[PDB]
């Protein structure tokens, strides 16, 4: 159905159970996959990884029966994080056409980076076709998790705000946006236009204002 | 030494039958097998089918009803056919080279085998989605430099108004820039369209003139758009 | 000139006879598992040396055929099996209809069965529904789910084998009493009956392993120098032919599946032991023999087989054409669970004008039983827990002809397994009983001392 959660220290190694477990003799294939890329399959045949893989990861041999499947990594770093699935092919089992359960794999223990927030007023050209967007950016922060309120003035708008969930980058820092929707008359009104982005108890504020 | 390249659409109507293309570079597609796996949002990956190199199919029994999986030997590309599409079809769509093993645990001649599939090679993956709304080409304003931190450092931008549906393509001088670059991810918005920006970090002592140009592409739109950014 | 009868106390005269021999066994104490059915509670311990006694010019006639030690040992084996049976726990409530669906497999194969059934538990009012796994053989159809029968309820009752008891052969020495004696032939080329120039006299015969088999037979004796070939009358189709190896042939058949044993209690007392669920991949038991090895003891057998059918002549051999499965498959017991092979690759062959590659032959497995023809109680195998290999030494074959065809065109050679007693010929064929007769007299020229 949905992902099961697991979290390791930095730099220690990690095993990864797989659900299903097998009847029979099995062949188990390990599949690294990061939301919206292509997945890496990282060992094939339970022993055995292909080429440009790191030695890091590795599967256990169903040399005698009774042991149970599992992902061993070592050295665990940002990179690292990511979903796994569990390819089951047992003998008792028919033909095994789904994936396993997804395992969310958190590393903990990272260092947290202070998020880069540039907030961007309305091009004049926007201006010119009656419309006005505030744009405040928020870039290399970690861990992902951060509150966006917006301020005319002292007043918070409240409304026509649209804010992404936080994504990764190759940065392996997060990364999210926030978009202010105005009439451009409302932004001639006010003296200045706010963003505050709130990130663990720190608080980090940018200012712009009309020409 | 194999490239995969996934082309479509992106976009189809709801109830009507949609079709894929998958072009291999590296190798004959009559040596190895080919499979298709899709990845819907908030769900783990499908695999939904795979085709051999003598021209076999085999399909996923709960989608089994409505997909057709084909080859074809003047091109190195394999076709993926589905009908009676709905909202849940939409994702993003992978195909791969699969490789097949066999696993014996007992002896050959009494049966005692059995075949598994492993996909080594991946393309990079095109997106779908499956929605009545038509069509809404992006409009670009950029994003002028604030003039930022005290130097070397200042940034400027462009912003992708909003746009249906995903994704969006944004490349700066054709290419020519790649350092300081990010384009960060698109906003739905209660408008039902998306909205993306994109910014470069570059020194206060590039300006000026760099002619700094943004260059965007939208694959449904058939419009490519190129805009000028200066103070 | 003068002649007088004299009595002679103890002469070496014997006269053919048939009596009750008993059993001998080297006493192993066994404290950890005991009571194999043939040496029983006990069985009279063997002498720490034997004594054969070599009889010099003595030429006796021997008939392996007409022998009563055969017939014996076949009445005590049977009766031993019903003796062994009787305290064990009788399966008259098993006989509830089975709703049985077949063991998980990708269905590319599948013999065996998972069989739900009602069992009556201690308590007489309450009841279980238990589930056990029997292979396709026990069980037969009669209507749904699928429902299903044992195979025997409707031919007799059924008991269950104590697990205590082994089925592994032990060497049984059969001894005469005394006033009787046992001749003992050792003529290496000797033919199964005739004058054996070579003959000494023992107390009790050598271990004899009572192994139950069909087709090949299993650990007996080989015969020294050329393999020998042994019927009642050669040209006889309808009498079996018996065939003893030289040398050895080795067969390791192995049952891979990694049973389990499950203990449900189906009254006071009583419990049935039905299979649980099996551990790891479902594979089906068989036996391999080495082609080599094989293919020249087939030759061997034909040189001495064209002995008594031309010098040149076509020798085929076919697999067995008759009967019901239980005479037409290599039937055996290997740690308590009994095999059925087919032997077709074994005889397919033909013979004219005078890598490992070891031969693998599949075999099936039954729990329930009836070993001699026995119609009426049959047994019930408790399931053997984990996997089953043993290795056993092929020396002897049993053969029948085709019969009714055109003379010495072609000859072909069919395993049969027609009686349980041609095993025991095949050990007893060189012992015979006789009783001493030690009053002898004779006339000498001895007077007794006068009366008057
Ligand atoms: C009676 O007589 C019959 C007839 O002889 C006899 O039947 C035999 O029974 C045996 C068991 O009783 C049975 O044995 C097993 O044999 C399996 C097959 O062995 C052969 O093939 C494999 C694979 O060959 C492939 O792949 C290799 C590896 O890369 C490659 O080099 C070859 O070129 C070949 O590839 C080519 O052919 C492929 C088709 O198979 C094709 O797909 C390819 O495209 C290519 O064309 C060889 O490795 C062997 O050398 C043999 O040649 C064997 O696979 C199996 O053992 C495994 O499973 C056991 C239990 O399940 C484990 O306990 C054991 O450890 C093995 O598991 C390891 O390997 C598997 C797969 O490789 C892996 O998934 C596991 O993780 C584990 O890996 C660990 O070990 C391996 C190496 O051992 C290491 O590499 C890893 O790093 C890990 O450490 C059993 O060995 C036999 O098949 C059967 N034979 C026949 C012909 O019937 C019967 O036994 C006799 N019985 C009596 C009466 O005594
Ligand atoms: C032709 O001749 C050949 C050669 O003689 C025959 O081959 C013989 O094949 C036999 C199989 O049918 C085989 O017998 C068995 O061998 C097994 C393997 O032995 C291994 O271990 C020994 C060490 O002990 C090694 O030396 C050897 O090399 C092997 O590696 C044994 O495991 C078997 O033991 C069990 O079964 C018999 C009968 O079923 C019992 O009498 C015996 O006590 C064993 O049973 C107990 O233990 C098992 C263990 O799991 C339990 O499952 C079971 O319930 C029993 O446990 C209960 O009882 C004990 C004792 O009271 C108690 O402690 C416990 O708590 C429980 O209550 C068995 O011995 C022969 O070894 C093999 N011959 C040779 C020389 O190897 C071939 O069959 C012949 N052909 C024919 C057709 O007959
Ligand atoms: C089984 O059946 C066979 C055949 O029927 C029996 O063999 C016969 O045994 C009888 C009695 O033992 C033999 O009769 C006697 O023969 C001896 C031998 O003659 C001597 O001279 C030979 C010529 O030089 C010489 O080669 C012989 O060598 C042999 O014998 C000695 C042992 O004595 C041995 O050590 C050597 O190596 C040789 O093998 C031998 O020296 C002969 O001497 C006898 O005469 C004497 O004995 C009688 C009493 O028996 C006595 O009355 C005489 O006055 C004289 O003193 C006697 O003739 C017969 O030859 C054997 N062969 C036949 C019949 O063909 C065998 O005994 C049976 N055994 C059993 C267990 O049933
Ligand atoms: C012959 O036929 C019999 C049926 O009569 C089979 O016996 C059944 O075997 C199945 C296995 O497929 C058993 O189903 C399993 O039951 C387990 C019991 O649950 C326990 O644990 C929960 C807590 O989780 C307790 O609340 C509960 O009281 C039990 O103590 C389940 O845990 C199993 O779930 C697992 O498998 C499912 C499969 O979809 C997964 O989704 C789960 O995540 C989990 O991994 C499973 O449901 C069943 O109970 C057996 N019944 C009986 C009566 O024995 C034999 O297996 C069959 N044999 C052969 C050879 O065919
Ligand atoms: C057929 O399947 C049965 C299962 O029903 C199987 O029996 C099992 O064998 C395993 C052996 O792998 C047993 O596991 C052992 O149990 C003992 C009991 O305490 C432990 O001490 C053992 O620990 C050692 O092995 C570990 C392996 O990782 C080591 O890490 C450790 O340090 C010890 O050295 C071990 O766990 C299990 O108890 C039995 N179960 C039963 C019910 O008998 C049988 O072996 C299978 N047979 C075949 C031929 O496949
Ligand atoms: C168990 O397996 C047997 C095969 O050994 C199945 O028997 C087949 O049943 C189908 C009905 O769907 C028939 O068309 C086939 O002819 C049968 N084959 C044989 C060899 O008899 C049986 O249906 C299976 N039962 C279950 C419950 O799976
Ligand atoms: C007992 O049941 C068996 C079935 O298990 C019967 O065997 C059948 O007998 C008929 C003869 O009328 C044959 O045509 C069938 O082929 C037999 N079936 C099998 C599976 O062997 C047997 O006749 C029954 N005996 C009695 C006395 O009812
Ligand atoms: C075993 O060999 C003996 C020879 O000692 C056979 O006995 C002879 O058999 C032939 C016919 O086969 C008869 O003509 C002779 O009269 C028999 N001789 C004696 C002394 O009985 C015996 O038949 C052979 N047995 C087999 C089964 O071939
Ligand atoms: C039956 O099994 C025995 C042993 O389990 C086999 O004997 C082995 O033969 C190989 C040669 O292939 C030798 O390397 C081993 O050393 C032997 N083992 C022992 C214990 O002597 C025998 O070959 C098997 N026979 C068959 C027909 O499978
Ligand atoms: C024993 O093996 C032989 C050959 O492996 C089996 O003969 C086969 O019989 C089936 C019909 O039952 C035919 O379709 C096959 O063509 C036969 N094989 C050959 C090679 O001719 C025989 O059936 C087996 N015995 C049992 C009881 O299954
Ligand atoms: C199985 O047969 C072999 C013959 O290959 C037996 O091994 C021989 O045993 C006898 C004693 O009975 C020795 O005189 C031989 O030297 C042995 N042969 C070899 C090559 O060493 C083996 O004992 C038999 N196993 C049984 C009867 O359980
Ligand atoms: C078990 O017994 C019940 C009676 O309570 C019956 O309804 C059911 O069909 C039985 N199940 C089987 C497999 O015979
Ligand atoms: C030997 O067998 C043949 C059958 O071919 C038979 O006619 C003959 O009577 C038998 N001879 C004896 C003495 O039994
Ligand atoms: C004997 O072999 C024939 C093939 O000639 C086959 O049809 C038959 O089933 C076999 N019988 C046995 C009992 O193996």
């Amino acid at each position: 159905s949905y992902v099961r959660p697991l979290s390791v220290a930095l730099g220690e190694t990690a095993s990864i159970s797989c659900g299903r477990q097998a009847l029979g003799s099995r062949a188990v294939q390990w599949y690294q996959h990061r939301p919206g890329q292509a997945p890496i399959l990282l060992i094939y045949n339970n022993q055995d990884r292909p080429s440009g893989i790191p030695e890091r990861f590795s599967g256990t041999p169903d040399i005698n029966f009774g042991t149970r499947a599992t992902l061993t990594i070592s050295g665990v770093e940002a990179g690292d994080e990511a979903d796994y699935y569990c390819h089951m092919w047992d003998s008792r089992s028919g033909f095994s056409w789904s994936f396993g359960g997804a395992t969310r794999l958190t590393v903990l223990g990272q260092p947290k980076a202070a998020p880069s927030v540039t907030l961007f007023p309305p091009s004049s050209e926007e201006l010119q076709a009656n419309k006005a967007t505030l744009v405040c950016l928020i870039s290399d922060f970690y861990p992902g998790a951060v509150t966006v309120a917006w301020k005319a003035d002292s007043s918070p708008v409240k409304a026509g705000v649209e804010t992404t969930t936080p994504s990764k980058q190759s940065n392996n820092k997060y990364a999210a946006s926030s978009y202010l929707s105005l009439t451009p008359e409302q932004w001639k009104s006010h003296k200045s236009y706010s963003c505050q982005v709130t990130h663990e108890g720190s608080t980090v504020e940018k200012t712009v204002a009309p020409t | 030494q194999v490239q995969l390249q996934e082309s479509g659409p992106g976009l189809v109507k709801p109830s009507e039958t949609l079709s894929l293309t998958c072009t291999v570079s590296g190798g004959s597609i009559s040596n190895y097998y080919w499979s298709w796996i899709r990845q819907s949002p908030g769900k783990g990956l499908e695999w939904i089918g795979y085709i051999s190199d003598s021209e076999s199919t085999n399909y996923n029994p709960s989608l089994k009803s409505r997909v057709i999986i084909s080859v074809d030997t003047s091109k190195n590309q394999l076709s993926l056919k589905l009908n009676s599409v709905t909202a849940a079809d939409s994702a993003i769509y992978y195909c791969a080279r699969a490789q097949q093993g066999k696993r014996i645990y007992g002896m050959v001649s009494f049966g005692e085998f059995f075949y598994y599939y492993y996909m080594d090679v991946w393309g990079k993956g095109t997106t779908v989605t499956v929605s009545s709304a038509s069509t809404k080409g992006p409009s670009v304003f950029p994003l002028a430099p604030s003039s930022s931190t005290s130097g070397g450092t200042a940034a400027l931008g462009c912003l992708v108004k909003d746009y249906f549906p995903e994704p969006v393509t944004v490349s700066w001088n054709s290419g020519a820039l790649t350092s300081g670059v990010h384009t960060f991810p698109a906003v739905l918005q209660s408008s039902g369209l998306y909205s993306l920006s994109s910014v470069v970090t570059v020194p206060s002592s590039s300006l000026g003139t760099q002619t700094y140009i943004c260059n965007v592409n939208h694959k449904p739109s058939n419009t490519k758009v190129d805009k000028k950014v200066e103070p | 000139e003068n002649l007088w009868v004299t009595v002679y106390y103890g002469v070496p005269v014997w006269k053919d006879a048939e009596t009750t021999l008993f059993c001998a066994s080297d006493a192993k104490a066994y404290e950890t598992e005991k009571h194999n059915v043939w040496a029983t509670h006990a069985c009279v311990p063997t002498d720490p040396n034997p004594q054969e006694i070599h009889l010099e010019n003595v030429t006796e006639e021997f008939n392996m055929w007409k022998n009563n030690m055969v017939e014996q040992m076949h009445t005590d084996i049977i009766s031993l099996w019903d003796q062994s049976l009787k305290p064990c726990v009788k399966l008259t409530p098993l006989c509830v209809t089975l709703q049985c669906t077949n063991v998980t497999n990708a269905i590319t194969d599948g013999e065996l069965k998972n069989c739900s059934f009602n069992m009556t538990t201690e308590l007489r009012d309450k009841k279980q529904k238990v589930y056990s796994l029997f292979y396709r053989l026990d069980v037969v159809q009669i209507n749904s789910n699928k429902e299903y029968r044992l195979i025997n309820c409707n031919t007799s009752a059924i008991t269950q084998a104590c697990p205590k008891v082994s089925f592994e052969p032990i060497p049984i020495h059969y001894c005469a009493p005394a006033g009787f004696a046992i001749l003992k032939c050792k003529d290496k080329k000797f033919n199964g009956t005739g004058p054996c120039p070579s003959v000494s006299t023992v107390q009790c015969t050598h271990g004899i392993k009572p192994v139950v088999s069909t087709q090949l037979l299993l650990n007996g004796s080989l015969a020294e120098e050329e393999v020998m070939i042994r019927s009642e009358n050669i040209t006889n189709n309808a009498k079996n032919i018996l065939v003893q190896f030289n040398t050895p042939v080795q067969i390791n058949c192995t049952r891979p599946n990694n049973n389990t044993r499950k203990s449900i209690r189906i009254g006071p007392g009583q419990a049935f032991y039905a299979t649980g669920d099996i551990i790891g991949d479902i594979r089906q038991a068989h036996c391999n023999v080495s082609k080599a090895t094989w293919n020249e003891t087939l030759g061997k057998v034909v040189k001495q087989l064209r002995k008594h059918f031309g010098n040149n002549t076509i020798i085929r051999f076919a697999n067995s054409s008759g009967g019901d499965l239980e005479v037409t498959t290599h039937s055996f017991n290997c740690g308590g669970e009994f095999f059925y092979c087919n032997t077709s690759g074994l005889f397919n062959s033909t013979w004219i004008s005078n890598s490992n590659d070891s031969i693998t032959l599949p075999c099936r497995i039954k729990q329930i039983i009836n070993m001699w023809q026995r119609i009426g109680q049959a047994m019930y195998a408790p399931p053997i827990q984990g996997v089953i290999r043993c290795v056993s030494n092929i020396t002897g074959l049993i053969l029948t002809r085709d019969g009714g065809s055109t003379n010495s065109t072609t000859e072909t050679f069919r395993p049969g397994g027609g009686d349980m007693r041609d095993n025991w010929r095949s050990e007893l064929y060189k012992y015979k009983v006789v009783k001493i007769e030690p009053l002898g007299v004779a006339p000498t020229r001895c007077k007794r001392r006068v009366v008057g």
